[PDB]
């Protein structure tokens, strides 16, 4: 759950 | 795709050079050809104000860029004349980007002799036309997606600064859509657009759906925060409220769709029909009230066939007992997205033309 929206936050850079 | 995008503020054509050359040769006495370089740069300066709102024509990155490059330009003008004392006095005329005006007044404009005046409402229209771009990108690819949420979050960010910077920078009372109250609103809509993009990705990755159902019940905060602002006021066009309140609505309708999905995953069947039951309730209300403005059709069908199905194996196999809403854990929330903030420069391969003075 933390991780998962880590790579959503990163996909967005 | 039914996005709130903003139109760009109109503008008449400034000769920018003239006024700027004669006040640049009474600081620097020159023959020409050393100074006459700042002067080349002012005809320049004078060109790309044209160019970035003089020609509101199409919506592509060209036409971002160089209304970020101008806003640049301009933010870095006001350091090097000391423009604070009167001298070179520069009139920008702004028309309101909303409020049309009347046949017994003509439209609704403002004339400045200020560049704090001028890169308000330039910044207002980098928001406008980003969040324009943004709007309209295929949100059925992740291209589409990852450009609309980095536009959202420029255009809310771009809005927010406006909001905080427009009083100071002008000598009167603002026309009302570059007004903090109005700013405030474009910035959270904004904001709230770039959250459901999120969203719309993580649905679209077919990611965790207590990943997505937080994701969503943060777009319905955002959304509904937005339109209590536009609840009392006529300032934006008529169509932003009842948009703001659907999505309000249609945001938490797919919380609790998906976190009905984990739910049922973790076998507490009648927390999934309360969840669904409340989905359904949404969506009937956004159907009835906001018809003209979404199309609930094809999720209303979805969650009506999880409902019957939920309903009929509860019924006869689980006997689970359906929970009263009040009951059922909050949803979480989880926020992607931040108002990007603005500093100079925000266009690439930014180089000044008065860098040298």
């Amino acid at each position: 759950e933390d991780d998962d929206i880590k790579q959503l936050a990163a996909w967005a850079t | 795709a039914t996005f709130i995008s903003v139109q760009l503020k109109k503008t008449s054509e400034v000769d920018l050079a003239k006024p700027l050359v004669k006040f640049i040769q009474q600081t620097y006495p020159s023959g020409g050809e050393e100074q006459a370089q700042y002067c080349r740069a002012a005809e320049e300066l004078s060109k790309l104000r044209r160019a970035a709102v003089g020609r509101p024509l199409d919506k592509h990155e060209g036409a971002l860029e160089t209304l970020l490059r101008y806003y640049d330009q301009i933010c870095s003008i006001e350091p090097k004349f000391p423009f604070s004392e009167n001298q070179i006095c520069l009139t920008f005329t702004w028309k309101d980007a909303f409020d049309k005006g009347s046949l017994f007044g003509g439209s609704v404009k403002l004339a400045l002799a200020s560049l704090g005046y001028e890169k308000s409402c330039v910044l207002f229209n980098c928001a406008a036309l980003a969040s324009q771009i943004a709007a309209e990108q295929n949100l059925d690819n992740d291209e589409g997606l990852k450009i609309a949420a980095k536009h959202y979050q420029f255009a809310s960010g771009a809005f927010l600064h406006i909001k905080e910077t427009v009083l100071s920078a002008l000598s009167r009372e603002p026309t009302v859509d570059i007004s903090p109250d109005t700013v405030g609103t474009l910035s959270l809509i904004m904001l709230a657009q770039a959250q459901e993009v999120f969203f719309l990705k993580a649905t679209r990755d077919k990611m965790k759906d207590a990943i997505i159902a937080k994701l969503a019940n943060q777009a319905a905060d955002y959304f509904g925060d937005a339109f209590k602002q536009c609840q009392y006021k006529d300032t934006l066009p008529k169509e932003v409220f009842p948009v703001l309140a659907a999505k309000h609505c249609i945001m938490q309708a797919n919380a609790e769709y998906h976190q009905s999905i984990l739910a049922k995953q973790q076998k507490k069947f009648g927390e999934e029909i309360a969840r669904l039951q409340h989905a359904a309730e949404l969506i009937k209300t956004v159907a009835s009230r906001y018809d003209e403005y979404v199309n609930v059709k094809d999720f209303s069908d979805k969650i009506n066939r999880a409902l019957a199905a939920a309903k009929k194996d509860n019924d006869f196999i689980y006997h689970d007992r359906v929970p009263d809403l009040k009951d059922l854990d909050p949803i979480g929330k989880a926020t992607l997205v931040k108002s990007t903030p603005v500093n100079v420069p925000i266009s690439q391969k930014f180089t000044d033309l008065f860098e040298k003075m």
